[PDB]
């Protein structure tokens, strides 16, 4: 998934759009009206993260061999 | 291991007799007492196990693999002893004793079993120690004393001893354990953060200063800061969700906070200062921006926002146009994209929608109206791209041999090659048709080029492939007319359909035969056992 995301982000007909840069894996340093480089203002910190949902718990329990390790939570 | 029951029953009685007088684990005295009980229980267990307390390797400070017994009864790693005892230091580093011959005597019946028993016992002890500190110290909403917090925070350190220094342990009250990498967990941080943020600032701030002064002096503190921000925002999310409160009061609270947000961007900025108050502030504004992203998504999907959420969005817009920290706007747009997709912000990147304030200034000035969609078919990589570029070049010109020349200059034979060719054809015709400026480009004396290529190139002159190609080239294929209404998932559904059709046509596999029958011979699937259906 990261490899295909990076390759698609480099497609030379949508990368011309500045919107996909601040969206699909390009640090926002290229915006001129920005604060200077800060340890708290890093590109990774200001990125988006996931919302944990019981279906993600289902994925974790099935992908980590939950049949015998933790079956009660699986059921 | 039926070799510790009497000692641990004696320790059960010992902990019982020392628990009547202090039945309040939230203070320091019973926590210290039970910590000492676990520590000397481990010591006595090892003493009864393996001849008075086998110690870890002195060099790596960890358990020794393939143990070698020194004459002075010292257990060192085979790797450590082989890389340390070879030069002119033939002496035990702990007790200063010369080893006579060599590290030849190794035991394969006693030391390993004792080591595994010690590892099991320490694992259970540490696991239920952190269990107790999560439970006994956090029974209710009352915060514990400062002393117990200080003890549990200082337990993590392995501070200077005779010889790396200042590691970080995973809540182990013992010393015969080490990680030769300074790693900072979030379980203690999360447990502290479950309480109200006002009453735990000092403890988390002290821990932050300690790890900055002995673990993360000059390193990638960005990971640490994002970890702490995530923990703080998760804590406030749990506080809001678990508590008994509605949405309008939290909406007005967040609106007042945004309106009363003193910038203060120069306080913790320059190189090193990161106050827990600023971490709380950034977590709060990130939560507010996530709420704004959800509200914008709902507005795009539906009608107005009942005149109240519109006020919250207006306050968010005033904040964004007030503070110059565009990083928050970048976070908001990233959250919006992750929630819906790129086409969401592409539609929001139009020329007068009342949502352009969520975008930076340079992202709209030089953005044309020729913003197209990307081909999600780059999963192949390095060969589908070449054939699709050749197909685009052939579309631009009248020559049609470039695509064939590129196709014959690649690996991945006939099945996947035909899949690539058909997919590139579909992508080119779809890009031409969707764009109004270049509508019906192959019909402008270019369809003869592709037709001559089909008649000349026998790499796809299959009757099924031929009928698919003739249907797709003139847009007579019955997949484009899905007549959707949302105008967002129309293209996605159509491209799923065309890709699965191409896969089934080009997939000449036994398992794909029933799929081909379903997708191309429905009359034979009349009253057939359709998969993925419930049964009694
Ligand atoms: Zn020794
Ligand atoms: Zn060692």
């Amino acid at each position: 998934l990261p490899a295909i995301n990076a390759l698609i982000s480099q497609d030379e007909r949508i990368s011309s759009n500045p919107v996909t840069k601040i969206i699909y894996g390009d640090p926002a340093t290229f915006l001129p009206h920005l604060p200077q480089k800060s340890i708290i203002h890093c590109s990774k910190i200001w990125s988006c993260r996931r919302k944990i949902t019981v279906e993600y718990l289902q994925h974790i329990v099935e992908q980590k061999n939950g049949k015998e390790t933790v079956p009660v939570l699986w059921h | 291991i039926p070799e510790l029951s009497p000692l641990v029953t004696t320790y059960v009685s010992l902990l019982d007799k020392c628990l009547e007088e202090d039945s309040n684990l939230k203070t320091c005295r019973p926590f210290v007492a039970v910590m000492t009980t676990l520590c000397d229980c481990k010591d006595k267990a090892s003493k009864k196990f393996s001849r008075f307390g086998i110690q870890p390797c002195f060099i790596c400070h960890g358990d020794a693999q393939d143990p070698v017994c020194l004459p002075c009864d010292h257990v060192y790693c085979l790797r450590c002893i082989q890389t340390w005892l070879i030069p002119g230091q033939m002496m035990c580093p702990y007790c200063l004793t010369d080893l006579p011959d060599k590290f030849s005597p190794t035991v394969s019946q006693d030391h390993r079993k004792a080591i595994e028993k010690h590892a099991q016992f320490r694992h259970m002890c540490n696991s239920f120690f952190v269990d107790l500190v999560s439970t006994m110290c956090f029974k209710d909403n009352t915060p514990p004393e400062k002393s117990v917090i200080d003890t549990l925070l200082s337990l993590l350190f392995v501070q200077k001893e005779l010889l790396h220094r200042e590691h970080t342990k995973s809540l182990s009250p013992f010393d015969d354990v080490v990680d030769q990498t300074p790693v900072i967990r979030s379980v203690l941080l999360k447990l502290l953060l479950k309480y109200s943020f006002h009453e735990v600032k000092d403890y988390i701030q002290n821990y932050l200063t300690q790890l900055e002064k002995k673990a993360f002096l000059t390193e990638d503190k960005t990971e640490l800061y994002l970890l702490f921000i995530s923990c703080l925002e998760d804590s406030v999310h749990q506080k809001t969700s678990a508590g008994c409160r509605n949405l309008e009061q939290v909406l007005r609270e967040e609106g007042h906070f945004l309106r009363t947000y003193s910038p203060g961007l120069q306080g913790q900025e320059p190189v090193r200062i990161a106050s827990v108050e600023y971490l709380q502030e950034v977590a709060r504004v990130r939560l507010c921006l996530d709420l704004a992203a959800d509200f914008l998504s709902e507005l795009q999907e539906g009608s107005e926002l009942a005149e109240d959420k519109r006020r919250f969005l207006k306050h968010v817009e005033e904040f964004c146009t007030r503070v110059n920290n565009d990083w928050h706007r970048v976070y908001l747009v990233r959250k919006l994209s992750s929630q819906r997709g790129m086409e969401f912000v592409q539609s929001f990147s139009k020329q007068g929608h009342p949502c352009q304030w969520v975008f930076p200034r340079k992202v709209i000035a030089q953005q044309k109206d020729h913003v197209s969609l990307m081909d999600r078919y780059l999963v192949h990589g390095n060969e589908y791209k070449a054939v699709r570029d050749a197909t685009a070049k052939a579309v631009l010109e009248c020559k049609t041999l470039d695509i064939g020349n590129a196709l014959m200059a690649c690996r991945s034979p006939k099945p996947q090659q035909t899949a690539y060719l058909l997919l590139a054809l579909y992508t080119e015709v779809a890009a031409l048709y969707r764009s109004p400026n270049g509508s019906l480009h192959p019909e402008a004396k270019q369809l003869e080029a592709v037709n001559k290529f089909i008649k000349e190139s026998k790499i796809l002159s299959d009757p099924n492939i031929r009928c698919f190609a003739r249907s797709l080239v003139d847009n007579t294929l019955p997949l484009l007319k899905i007549r959707s209404a949302n105008s967002i998932l129309k293209g996605t559904v159509t491209e799923m359909a065309v890709h699965v059709a191409t896969i089934l046509l080009c997939g000449h596999n036994q398992i794909l035969k029933p799929l081909r029958n379903l997708a191309f011979y429905p009359v034979n699937m009349a009253n057939a056992f359709l998969p993925t259906m419930p049964e009694d």
